[PDB]
């Protein structure tokens, strides 16, 4: 391993809800269509790439 | 010029723009180097060249290095032949060694050296 | 469950304020403190301990003792303890603290000056008579209620300043300890331990030389001379990672402590009393 | 398909009669369950985004990714990534309990296809292998931001009820590369989960065959858990019966 | 991380100086009660639940025209039987200290009134006091600079615009009893320049003069001054004799028959004081 | 409804446990406990309040309970009996109590059902609905844990038990052959054991 | 929506008119009432735009003012 951390932790979730609301609205525009078609095709093109 | 002065810790009431720009002329002359400070005003004036020399000097300081005087900003363009490293052969070759010497896989990038009228 | 944990026995009067009051536990156990430890350690830098004098089969003497919180740089009023009733407005930062924590550090000094100015103040409060007069009522009688109990003249043979060689002479420590109140001479008793203790001719000396210092100013975590004992103390982060997964480790440590350790007891011809 | 009211006096006979058909009410429906799913899931991505944000890490996602020397950040992310996947699951969940180590991979001969995330235990503690090459060139693959994805009434009905609208370096680009990095981390994780709920043996068939994962999962998931990402879609392979006859 | 670098976002900040209050006893949580006014980006900078409670005054807007421009005002929260301190509306520098009951708020109020009236001794003090006080070091100190830094911020932001308006030719504005044959009015214009900038500007958002000269147009608002000021500062006083009825009606069967939905005068007392001069609208 | 009270018989006696482990005093969870080797002291503490609270609800009558015991916590494999995490071995006089602290780990550490499981409850959607209208814990997990652990402690129990009242040979013989405790009731009721059936099937 | 006290009033005085005529010999009646005008999906029930709720001894009221409207 070349590296690790300890047990226990957390999450270190955002706060700022300010924050969260922001970047919601920079990305209402996306269409989570696209975003989904780009990524499974993404991941798929990758697979079959190191499977050939 | 407030965020050199910040990152070389000098508080910004205390220390004019004028005395930290000339706290660079030490450097100027007896390294024959543009100071980067300057370099950066002139081009932030540019978009709203440097050149300069001593008196009795025979060469001018210049953004692009020493320049004869008098002479253009540039020297005619086959003064040097860069052929040798200046080649895809020789950047790969050097930046795939960096690569492995420094077991990097981004961020890395060689150029080859031009040179003015001198070296 | 009686909880003894004065300063606990505090009301955010005011609404906008919630007192959170998170304080010790040990405020629920019979002990002779009249303090629990979180308390203790808030306002008077003390560490509750015990000190075993005779553990062998069931003789098992063990005398309270607190510690010091404070390091070898603090000085004056950072270093003083238990403050006298002429600075100890000063040492604290009353105005710092809630109303409530003020008044019951006037009836510990018996300020009733201080007492009667912040009821006076409060009698200006927007829910005055409806709740802050009952909060007045409440926190005054356990105040109260805590400093008869501490107090023995209500309804043995411990010196303090009696230790201290190279002392031009005076003591007076035992003077303002009897100047103190019940409460803060019993505080003092519960967690100052006598660096000797006689029983019916027979002194065990616990420290060759006293921590604390008793003075006009208070009770101070100086030393009798020469420089202060040395006293040393998730949110998933990019740091908090750590790297590739790969000296006196075998032996037991010794606290690196200041317990307070001053005083002399004598004690008569009672035996070893265990009750 | 269609209903009908009848409304009448009770001391008259006259009677008025009106017709309803459901497909109005149908298109309500479906916009507003589009509508939920596509806020919770834009809801669950910011929240990612935030939260890597606040490891403040001064790189972009692709620049940490491609920096095969900061091994610190990489393992950061992804443990990050998925203790949130994990607290999705079990939303009380805040930690992960037993320490994790981590390993970046470096060759073909070193990554296995189709599983970049993968888990091992050293017979003591659980170990995350991860495919950095792999990580870089799924995220470096160029995406189309313009391309559109798909019965043409209730899509027409739809196209002329619903409305439209006319400081980050985010753009749908990196939204994407978030959401594939959320979604191969997540099945790192069911991967995971089965592994430590029903033993190495299992965890190894199920990277032979992900089949498993129907019951092994749905028996928890579909009940007591939020729906999987890809849930939001139905995912097909273009061709997928001819090229299965090849 | 997803923003660009640096790249100063944009959102809303709440305006109003004490909601930056908070208990520097970490273990003590405490929440301000603040009016949701403090959202509004106008020239207000403390809310409407601070405003009543420490200074007993009201905000109000005052339609002015063709095009119905609106100019902000305060009124009277005073009573009409309140007396001697309690008929200070906003006190001076030489009495807020006293007026103000610093022992009885808590420590972050009390440095935001030491900013506020220019008092740089009682910052300091408040500052070494915190410096030496509990674990200062821990986040303390983080929180006490957090406050003085939010305060300071919004004077800095204030107090530049304040000393343009006090220079300034176009505009110009008096606090004083215009009725100059008067003895409560006196040297307004310079008690109002002994306050602060910050406290200038809220004397300005707050009082409405009682004249108003627009380029060669003058209205009238009042034939009279509803508040004065002196040396203790801002006072709920009528200069020229009997204080006005203050009914109070909220907050701290013939004759409804007759008069059901009818138009009804309101009893408040808003704030008239002074004369203001103008060229063009600059609105 | 009747099943309901002995439910809560049953958390009580859950919650009696509790009470004990609070009067231990414990600052960390027993699965930390068990997990830290150098809290030998307490693990062993912890087995010798576990088995005088097993023998009190056991014998109600009696009250006494030895008062001394010689400890060892095993880690190395040869050193546990599958089955077994508890021993009781005489050496020629003196009692000592074998612990497979790994073993233990190993139990606690497990993932439980808790949400994965459905079972049935008190479930009234018209009260919920109508008390919607009229509008230092223990997680499941903790409490399954804590569970496990008791119940692992009386069967070390009766395992001492057999072996106070019988000898060393019959404790080895029960250690062999658990048969003897089918009946168990026949004192036990107070033991948690005695109130579930846990079985195998070949399949 | 900023009639939020027109609302309110007409809503308790149509429940009143309500109440007497259901109850011809009764004439009294809640004379205070909490009111809530929601406009939001989940402050509202299907099937009963108004609601009649308790905050632990407090009587509200709620209203689905877009349903209202809606109807109209
Ligand atoms: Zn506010």
């Amino acid at each position: 391993p070349q590296q690790y951390i300890n047990s226990g932790t957390e999450i270190p979730f955002c706060d700022d809800a300010e924050f969260l609301n922001r970047l919601l609205k920079h990305i209402d525009p996306y269409p989570l269509s696209r975003m989904y078609y780009n990524a499974a095709n993404t991941m798929f093109y990758t697979t079959m790439e190191n499977y050939a | 010029i407030k965020q050199a002065q910040s990152l070389l810790g000098i508080p910004d009431y205390s220390q004019t723009v004028v005395d930290f720009v000339k706290m660079f002329q030490k450097i100027i002359f007896p390294y024959q180097l543009v100071p980067n400070v300057i370099i950066k005003l002139n081009n932030f004036d540019q978009m709203v060249k440097i050149r300069l020399f001593c008196k009795n000097d025979s060469i001018a300081i210049s953004s692009s290095g020493i320049v004869p005087i008098n002479m253009p900003d540039f020297s005619p363009p086959n003064t040097f032949d860069y052929s040798d490293y200046a080649n895809r052969t020789n950047i790969n070759f050097v930046t795939q060694r960096v690569l492995t010497d420094g077991g990097f896989s981004s961020g890395i990038t060689v150029t080859p050296v031009k040179y003015n009228y001198y070296l | 469950r009686v909880n003894r944990c004065i300063f606990a026995s505090i009301v955010s009067f005011d609404a906008c304020i919630t007192y959170k009051s998170p304080c010790s536990p040990d405020a629920y156990h019979d002990d002779g403190w009249f303090i629990c430890n979180n308390h203790l350690i808030k306002r008077f830098k003390m560490s509750k301990m015990v000190l075993p004098i005779f553990d062998e089969d069931d003789n098992q003497f063990k005398m309270t003792i607190a510690r010091h919180l404070v390091g070898n740089k603090e000085r004056g009023i950072k270093r003083i303890l238990i403050p006298s009733a002429t600075n100890y407005q000063d040492v604290f930062n009353l105005n710092s603290m809630m109303q409530a924590e003020q008044l019951i550090f006037h009836l510990i000094y018996n300020n009733e000056n201080a007492v009667n100015t912040i009821c006076d103040n409060l009698k200006y409060t927007e829910g005055f008579t409806s709740n802050t007069q009952r909060v007045i009522h409440s926190v005054y009688a356990t105040t109260k209620s805590i400093l008869d109990t501490t107090n023995p003249n209500t309804f043995e043979l411990r010196f303090f300043d009696v230790t201290n060689a190279r002392a031009l002479r005076g003591g007076a420590g035992d003077q303002l300890f009897n100047n103190y109140s019940g409460f803060l001479q019993n505080l003092i008793r519960r967690a100052v331990a006598p660096e000797y203790l006689q029983i019916d001719t027979e002194e065990l000396r616990f420290r060759n030389c006293a921590t604390c210092i008793i003075d006009e100013t208070g009770l101070v975590a100086s030393v009798p001379d020469g420089p202060e004992l040395y006293n040393p103390i998730n949110r998933l982060q990019i740091r908090n990672v750590l790297k590739f997964e790969g000296t006196l480790s075998g032996y037991e440590e010794y606290p690196t402590y200041v317990p307070l350790f001053l005083g002399y007891q004598i004690i008569n011809s009672e035996n070893n009393f265990l009750r | 398909n269609k209903v009908r009211t009848v409304t009448e006096i009770v001391n008259s006979d006259e009677k008025i009669q009106k017709t309803y058909e459901l497909a109005e009410f149908d298109l309500k429906n479906l916009s507003s369950l589009e509508s939920y799913e596509t806020l919770k899931i834009k809801l669950a991505l910011s929240k990612y985004m935030a939260m890597l944000s606040t490891l403040e890490m001064t790189q972009p996602l692709l620049e940490i990714f491609r920096n095969k020397a900061d091994t610190r950040q990489i393992a950061a992310v992804v443990f990050s990534t998925l203790a949130f996947i994990h607290n999705r699951f079990h939303p009380l969940v805040t930690n992960f309990t037993n320490k994790m180590e981590f390993v970046v991979t470096e060759t073909n001969d070193t990554s296995i296809p189709g599983e970049p995330i993968l888990f091992t235990e050293n017979e003591g503690v659980l170990l995350c292998s991860v495919d950095r090459p792999s990580i870089v060139k799924m995220l470096s693959r160029e995406f189309d931001t313009e391309a559109l994805v798909n019965n043409c009434n209730v899509r027409i009905a739809k196209t002329f009820g619903a409305s439209k609208r006319k400081d980050f370096s985010i753009t749908e680009v990196e939204a994407t590369q978030y959401l594939t990095l959320l979604l191969t981390v997540e099945h790192a994780y069911l991967h995971y989960y089965i592994f430590k709920n029903y033993g190495v043996f299992e965890y190894c068939k199920s990277l032979t065959d992900h089949s498993l994962f129907t019951n092994k999962l749905r028996s928890t998931m579909s009940t007591k858990t939020s729906n999987l990402l890809l849930s939001k879609f139905k995912f097909t392979i273009e061709d997928f019966d001819k090229i299965n006859s090849n």
